[PDB]
């Protein structure tokens, strides 16, 4: 489903053309080096939200 | 004298044809709900992945 906007906020918005955007958090993991191989491997259990 | 009498020439009125076009009828279709139904893992996943030596 695409985003959704009603009556008067279409009005408002072609009045004021003040349409704003917020980065509220952001998810993501961290690769870690791997002392077997070599290779970094990312856990996808652990993320930077914990860090 | 003779009197016209008058018997009129108009038959009846548009009225009837005004009425025959002025038939609205059933407009629209359906749309957006259907059925929705949906079931699979792509959000998230779960394996064990953590780090040693």
């Amino acid at each position: 489903t695409p985003i959704t906007m009603n009556y008067n906020q279409f009005l408002e918005l072609e009045k004021t053309k003040q349409l704003r955007l917020d980065t509220d958090q952001v998810y993501g993991n961290i690769a870690t080096y791997n002392f077997e191989n070599g290779r970094v491997r990312v856990d996808t259990g652990s993320n930077w939200s914990e860090v | 004298v003779k009197k016209e009498a008058a018997e009129k020439l108009l038959e009846k009125v548009p009225s009837d044809v005004l009425e025959m076009y002025k038939a609205i009828g059933g407009k629209i279709y359906i749309v957006d709900g259907d059925i929705t139904k949906h079931i699979s893992l792509e959000a998230l996943s779960e394996d064990k992945k953590k780090i040693k030596d």
